[PDB]
């Protein structure tokens, strides 16, 4: 009786949703047909008789990414009317998704998400995926958020956005949209956790060994982040969390709620079995500056909670004095107004592996959640170089012709520049 | 240096060009070269506003700012909020604003609260009024204000010729009225009296009323002298084309 | 538009000598509101568009249904007030 | 869904569309009779992007062929894939221009321009969703560049918010055939300016030089030169006829590639080029692509990229590759030659890739550059029309049709403003 629903925007999320909808089905023994051959309720529904439909819905304007999800072997799982597809593309630009081609969308996916609701009953929240730095993506969850925000009101929305690289960029125009949607989504979202590829290119390459990764690698293991942080809800547990039970645990202030997260272990069949895995070696390396999933240095900063989930066959009283010596460390230093700053929890359920993948089985695994006041510099980043281009009112004219007002990108400023000044602010001791 | 001009931004609003006058007392102020900088230098018809401030008279002001329009005239007021400026900036009108500098706020950006006497959007030029101290309060200006206006009138001493007509127009809607209209009696001007004001009403009225029946409650005796002394026309009309053709005859004819 | 950390203050107040002078003439390089002009101004305009609302409306009717719309193209229009709707718009 | 159109004008722009069909038909499995023969099932996915469907099976282009003397197009139906061509869409006149701009843009392309425009406006109203237009012709000759860039007008006058593509040859001062080049060429950018949404350059020199000196093929004919400008415009569509990792639209590049509206006059490239005697000693990798990518004798134009500063830049990828070695490439080769990138506009190179590569290559490359260096061209175009104004040389065959000096003083003086105004970012500075 407990029920949550993803949404997926563009192609990136898109692309996320398929590898993390792989790994939903492989952990609950559904073929991809849909068919098995109590827990599958969280993510699924049952038909009366056979087949599983899972609560998700796909949105894009490009029909390229729908049209190969609707004839690979995924065909028959999803319902047919559920992958919204649009004609055209809003081609990177910002004010096409949010004023111009979305708004003619936007009707149809809130009446499938209230067809999805009204046959849940005891709907936890609603998760979302978005690649930022693009035009449908950023507006089209934009859009969404503040419609969601008021239809529903004071149901959870939790927002894993991937926000672009700090030197590695595909696109040149993606800093002003970026903005745009973070203006969108401080004031409509509960929670945001950063996702950028430079990082997770460091750690595919540094610990998986892998020369030449596609995006297929780094999904796979931002899925295997989602299914560690949603396992307590459909698992037995000596320790459990649900959903709920983080604005109370790890954002203190309302406009606080980006944070950062790490994953640990993360090795290869060929030398995963020659070590023992034990709980305090990957406790240790999930606290490494190195394998932070976003590229950001966590001893700039101070922390201010970690939220970190276990998995496995892991004992209480190990984590305990796991804790211990991380407090005893010296470059791990928490915010003064904060004397315990960990939430813990603990399953039984060992993750699963997916054929043909990169990560080998084991028993024992981490996940950490860790709200820190480092996260500033990638706002300053991309402020700077909002700067740059905004003084010159370069590719302004992209986006005044798409019915945007001059004075949206000032506010947007504004609004990053009290961002910047209220985590300062709160990083200073008493 | 006895005044500054400066290039002033109204929020959401016109480029004025705002001067800074630091003592309104200087004994010969230098008039020619102040509207040489500000390009003043032809002679204006001017219109000048005697009480002006906010009131519910729209389409008179639509009126005048026509009659303005039409004969290329200067209209003068206390640069406070009046409801001729939308009309001022669709006509491109030159609106000159004169008061003291401690008595005017700077309008705030994005203020969802107006001051009464804030500096509004419309005025072209404004005059910022200051004594040596500071102190300056309504009516001191007013003296200032006249000799602008004679100025402006006037244009520029090399053009031979008689100055532009000036029309005063009476609106008290303010009760410091009655200074303006001393000068004005002073310097021989005409003096148009507006329905609308409460004060303006009782002048019209008793205008109208034969002696025995005359009844001054809100005016004060100086102005019962003035009103015999001066040449008083009464407006007992609120249309936009009565003040049009009193302005527009005024300004090209003086009737004494 | 306020700053970060700037309740309010004035966003627009002074610069040097008319400077912007140049500045506005580089960047250089009004809607007529009836409810707000003169009552002759709207009741005679009124009159004119209510003598000519024939000629108006076949000019809008003429014109409403010439541009090529990808959207409209008789393939997807499920419904007739849909075909109505648009009909009833120019471009 | 959002295809586009295909209008010609002209001899050599018929020339250029005689090979570009060939290799889109070659590409789709297409027999010259219109009878698929394929082998792949993407074959036939995207097909109504440039083909259309008539009873019996066969396909048949929608494109639009124009000129003012017959010869030409009684030519190309002879020739190989002639026959695919509808009957219909050949509209001629029985008299020509003779290379004067004014007998083909206010006498006699005047009274032509409305049949054609007939049957453009009945392929542009039936299309599914319009995606824009496509106009292949050349600045050199009189019809050509006067009907054309009228057309263009036209075109742009109805329908306002479509996307306009134009690839021009220019004519070149070191191989000129036409004395009267100067004049049209002038009187021509002026209109181009101010309604084409994108234009793409190509001289005649350049691709001699490219033919000499990186084939090293003894003699190059014309279709040669026709293959590479058609390899080239193929390569710019592939990934809206084709699934990818990143697809990007031509609105999608016009988005990422003009900043301001003006400047939106680019030079492109392919790669790889090699000659057929050292074929086999390369090797295809992508660091190999991309150092003859920004090769300065690999531009499709005399314009040397060195002596200026880039803007923006675009490479759209084809075959199956990882990402995460595109991008490293593409930083490198932007760290390496910081001194040839504009400042002010941090991260100003764009990636796509295609996992569909041309048929017979692994790996290619396209590559569309927005650049300062474009000056030199307009320089030496303006300095060849004024040297040649001055003393009024061939001014009257223009006069005697209704045109006047006014007309060119204007062109020259506008012409003059887009040379200056483009450099004028060159020395911006932040
Ligand atoms: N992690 C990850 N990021 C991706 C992936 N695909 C695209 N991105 C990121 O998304 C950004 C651009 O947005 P996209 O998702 O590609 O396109 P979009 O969101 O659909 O927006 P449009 O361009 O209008 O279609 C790029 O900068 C990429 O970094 C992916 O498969 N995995
Ligand atoms: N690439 C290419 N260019 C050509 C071909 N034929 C002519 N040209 C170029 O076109 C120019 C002459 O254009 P022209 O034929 O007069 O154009 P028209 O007036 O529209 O017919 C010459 O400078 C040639 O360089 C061809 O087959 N291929
Ligand atoms: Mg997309």
């Amino acid at each position: 009786m407990r029920e949550v629903i993803s949404i997926h925007v563009g192609q990136g999320g898109i692309q996320v949703g398929n590898a993390c909808w792989e790994l939903f089905c492989l952990e609950h023994g559904i073929q991809p047909d849909g068919q098995m051959p109590d827990a599958f309720n969280t993510f699924f529904s049952e038909t009366g008789a056979g087949k599983h439909v899972p609560r998700a819905v796909f949105l894009d304007l490009e029909p390229t990414v729908i049209d190969e999800v609707r004839t690979g072997t995924y065909r028959q799982l999803f319902h047919p009317e559920q992958l919204i597809s649009g004609k055209e593309d809003a081609a990177n630009n910002f004010a096409r998704g949010h004023y111009t081609i979305g708004k003619e969308i936007v009707d149809l996916c809130l009446d499938r998400i209230r067809k999805l609701a009204d046959n849940c009953t005891g709907l936890q929240g609603f998760l979302v995926f978005n690649s930022v730095g693009g035009g449908t993506g950023s507006g089209l969850g934009s859009l969404l958020l503040e419609r969601l925000s008021v239809d529903y009101g004071k149901k959870s929305k939790l927002g894993f956005t991937i926000y672009p690289s700090p030197q590695v960029s595909t696109a040149v125009v993606e800093p002003y949209n970026s903005i745009l949607s973070t203006h969108s989504l401080l004031e409509h979202t509960d929670v945001a956790v950063m996702l950028d590829n430079e990082a997770i290119y460091d750690i595919c390459r540094r610990n998986l060994d892998i020369e030449r990764p596609t995006y297929t690698n780094l999904n796979r293991l931002i899925a295997q982040v989602i299914s560690s942080l949603t396992a307590s809800l459909r698992f037995d547990g000596a320790l459990n969390v649900d959903i709920t039970e983080f604005q109370t645990n790890l954002v203190p202030y309302p406009r606080i709620h980006f944070m950062l997260s790490s994953y640990a272990p993360i090795i290869s069949a060929e030398k995963a079995y020659h070590e023992q895995l034990s709980v305090a070696e990957i406790t240790n390396s999930a606290f490494e500056p190195a394998n932070m999933m976003a590229k950001c240095d966590p001893r700039h900063g101070k922390y201010m909670a970690c939220s970190m989930m276990y998995r496995g066959d892991v004992v209480p009283k190990d984590v305990n004095a796991s804790i211990a010596t991380i407090k005893t460390k010296r470059t791990i230093q928490f915010v003064d107004w904060c004397p315990t700053g960990f939430k813990v929890g603990i399953n039984y359920q060992p993750p699963t592996v997916v054929p043909g993948g990169d990560l080998a089985k084991v028993m024992r695994a981490v996940c950490m959640i860790s709200n820190s006041t480092a996260i500033a510099e990638v706002f300053s980043r991309l402020d700077h170089k909002f700067d740059l281009m905004y003084a010159k009112r370069a590719f302004v004219h992209w986006y005044v012709g798409e019915g945007m007002e001059e004075g949206e990108f000032s506010e947007a400023r504004e609004d990053l520049a009290a961002l910047e000044k209220d985590y300062e602010e709160v990083g200073i001791e008493t | 240096q006895v005044w500054k001009p400066y290039d002033f931004l109204f929020p959401a609003g016109r480029l004025a060009k705002l001067v800074k006058v630091f003592d309104v007392y200087f004994k010969n102020f230098p008039f020619s070269d102040l509207l040489n900088k500000l390009k003043l230098t032809e002679g204006y018809p001017i219109v000048n506003l005697i009480g002006a401030a906010q009131s519910n008279r729209g389409k008179f002001y639509a009126g005048l700012a026509r009659a303005c329009f039409n004969s290329e005239a200067i209209i003068v007021d206390s640069a406070i909020e009046t409801g001729l400026e939308p009309y001022v900036i669709r006509r491109d009108l030159k609106l000159v604003g004169v008061a003291p500098e401690n008595c005017v706020k700077y309008p705030k950006i994005n203020s969802t609260y107006k001051d009464p006497y804030e500096l509004s959007n419309g005025h072209t030029h404004l005059f910022l009024v200051n004594d040596k101290d500071k102190t300056l309060q309504w009516s001191q200006e007013t003296l200032f204000k006249i000799q602008l206006i004679l100025k402006l009138a006037e244009g520029k001493v090399s053009k031979k010729g008689p100055r532009c007509k000036i029309v005063n127009v009476l609106l008290a809607d303010t009760p410091n009225y009655l200074d303006e209209v001393r000068l004005a009696v002073k310097y021989d001007l005409p003096i148009i009296v507006c329905k609308g004001s409460h004060i303006c009403d009782e002048i019209i009225k008793n205008s109208k009323a034969q002696e025995e029946e005359k009844q001054w409650n809100l005016v004060d005796d100086e102005m019962q002298e003035l009103l015999q002394k001066g040449h008083f026309y009464m407006l007992d009309s609120l249309d936009s084309e009565d003040i049009a053709q009193y302005i527009h005859f005024f300004l090209t004819f003086t009737p004494y | 538009v306020s700053n970060f950390n700037q309740r309010d203050a004035e966003g627009v107040l002074l610069f040097q000598f008319g400077s912007r002078e140049k500045q506005i003439k580089r960047e250089n390089k009004q809607y007529i509101d009836l409810d707000k002009e003169e009552q002759r101004d709207k009741d005679t305009i009124n009159i004119l568009l209510r003598r000519y609302n024939k000629i108006l409306k076949n000019v809008f009717v003429k014109y409403s249904n010439t541009g090529f719309s990808a959207q409209f193209s008789n393939k997807n229009v499920n419904s007739f007030d849909a075909i109505k709707e648009h009909n009833s718009l120019i471009s | 869904m959002r295809e586009i159109v295909h209008i010609q004008g002209g001899q050599c722009g018929n020339q250029i569309g005689a090979k570009f069909w060939e290799v889109i038909s070659d590409e789709h499995g297409i027999d010259p009779t219109g009878t698929y023969h394929g082998d792949s099932d993407l074959q036939l996915e995207r097909i109504n992007v440039y083909y259309n469907e008539a009873t019996g099976g066969r396909y048949v282009p929608r494109a639009i062929l124009m000129d003012l003397e017959p010869g030409t197009m009684d030519s190309v139906r002879a020739g190989p894939f002639g026959q695919l061509f509808r009957p219909d869409n050949f509209v001629f006149g029985q008299t020509g221009a003779g290379n004067n701009w004014a007998k083909g843009h206010y006498t006699e392309g005047a009274e032509l321009i409305d049949s054609v425009l007939d049957v453009v406006r009945k392929e542009a109203e039936g299309c599914d969703c319009l995606q824009g237009f496509q106009i292949t012709h050349s600045l050199g000759g009189g019809t050509g560049s006067g009907m054309g860039t009228l057309l263009i007008s036209k075109v742009r006058e109805e329908y306002p918010d479509r996307i306009m593509e134009t690839f021009s040859v220019v004519p070149s001062p070191k191989v000129s055939d036409t004395v009267v080049e100067p004049y049209n060429a002038t009187l021509s950018v002026h209109q181009l300016v101010e309604n084409a949404d994108e234009c793409m350059v190509i001289d005649n020199e350049a691709l001699y030089d490219i033919c000499f000196r990186t084939l090293k093929l003894t003699t190059p004919t014309y279709g040669d030169l026709n293959h590479l400008v058609s390899a080239a415009m193929s390569g710019v569509t592939c990934c809206l006829r084709f699934p990818g990792q990143l697809n990007s639209d031509l609105r999608k590049l016009a988005v990422n590639l003009i900043p301001f509206p003006r400047l939106h006059f680019f030079m492109i490239g392919f790669a790889p080029l090699t000659s057929r005697g050292s074929q086999q000693y390369r090797a295809l990798t992508v660091p190999e692509l991309t150092q003859q990518m920004f090769d300065a004798k690999n531009m499709m134009c005399a314009a040397d990229p060195r002596h200026g500063r880039y803007l923006t830049a675009s490479a759209l990828f084809r075959g199956r590759m990882s990402t995460k070695e595109v991008d490293e490439q593409m930083l490198n080769v932007q760290n390496k030659n910081s001194s040839y990138f504009v400042e002010w506009i941090p991260n100003n190179i764009k990636s796509s890739i295609c996992d569909i590569p041309p048929k017979g290559l692994k790996m290619a490359v396209t590559f569309v550059g927005n650049s300062t260096a474009i000056q030199e061209m307009f320089k030496r175009v303006a300095e060849q029309f004024t040297a040649m104004f001055r003393r009024k040389a061939f001014l009257h065959w223009y006069t005697g049709e209704g045109m006047d000096e006014m007309e060119f003083t204007e062109a020259e003086s506008n012409m003059n403003d887009l040379v200056s105004e483009y450099q004028q970012y060159q020395d911006a500075t932040a």
